[PDB]
């Protein structure tokens, strides 16, 4: 339901999980999700338009093997070399992994210290440094580097992090 | 996907052998422990997937290579390698717990089912 609308719309497409959502250039509002074997193009994972438009991409998201394990997604960049699209996307997983993707091509996997992560964010922090800050359900958090997927700081406590 | 992992494997083997046949005490270990960390990463990357039937020959191959190179650099063995073996066999079983003896027994019964990766398994 929007303020811009004020109306309770139902989502026409039948999704299982909605790991990411938000606006994209030229597309407007968007949901990452799925409907219901190592080929990049197959993917099993529907993008969505929001307000019942075309799927708009099923081309270069994560392979369908990964589609069982991943529990969160956070998009980093979207290019248009055409009607398709190219996303650099970070996922993270039941097996305590943080994975990058580029056109669906898994690169640069990191293995988290703690278990069962819940969310991940990105820190700028100065000149050319970049951290992915990962939270967990265990009330703890790590900060992993960018450019070398590894661990830089490890902590537990923490009702909240900002 | 699988082709990328394969090709990384091969790259890393070649890097290993290049350091092996050439190189002095420092540059050899440098390239070696490079390839080694690559193989750790690739092992972990492969252990992130539910282990479909078509992947295993690569999983076993890499862990074998990892073990060998690890041990050769350490100039000795450890128990972490035996753990890595337990893990790989656990994987083979999840495709189709107790101790190394019963694990091996069940693995070899599951292999005389003839999924053809015995050229790696016998090496393991």
């Amino acid at each position: 339901i929007s303020s811009q609308t004020g109306k309770v719309v139902s989502v026409s497409g039948n999704f299982s999980s909605i790991q990411w959502a938000g606006e994209i250039e030229n597309l407007g509002m968007v949901l990452l999700g799925l409907k219901e074997d190592y080929a990049i193009w197959n993917t099993k994972f529907c993008v969505y338009s929001l307000e019942s438009q075309e799927v708009l991409s099923d081309i270069y998201i994560i392979p369908p093997a990964y589609s069982s394990v991943v529990t969160y997604v956070h998009i980093c960049a979207t290019e248009i070399i055409k009607n398709q699209l190219r996303i650099s996307l970070i996922a993270l997983t039941r097996k305590n992994q943080l994975i990058s993707f580029q056109n669906g091509t898994p690169k640069n996997v990191c293995q988290l210290p703690f278990g069962d992560p819940c969310a991940v964010q990105l820190m700028d922090s100065g000149g050319g440094n970049l951290f992915f800050v990962v939270s967990f359900i265990s009330n703890n958090a790590c900060a992993v580097w960018k450019e070398s997927f590894q661990v830089a700081a490890k902590w537990e406590k923490l009702s909240l992090v900002l | 996907c699988l082709d990328l992992w394969r090709e990384k494997n091969d790259r890393l083997v070649r890097q290993a052998k290049v350091a092996q046949n050439s190189g002095l005490t420092l540059r050899r270990q440098q390239l070696a422990q490079d390839a080694l960390e690559g193989l750790r990463g690739l092992l972990h990357s492969l252990q992130g997937l539910p282990a479909a039937v078509p992947v295993l020959p690569l999983e076993l191959t890499v862990t074998c290579n990892f073990i060998i190179l690890r041990a050769s650099l350490a100039q000795g063995f450890t128990e972490d390698q035996a753990q890595d073996i337990q893990r790989s066999l656990e994987r083979v079983l999840e495709t189709q717990e107790q101790g190394l003896r019963e694990l091996w027994d069940s693995v070899l019964r599951a292999s005389c089912l003839l999924p053809e990766l015995l050229s790696a398994l016998h090496r393991l």
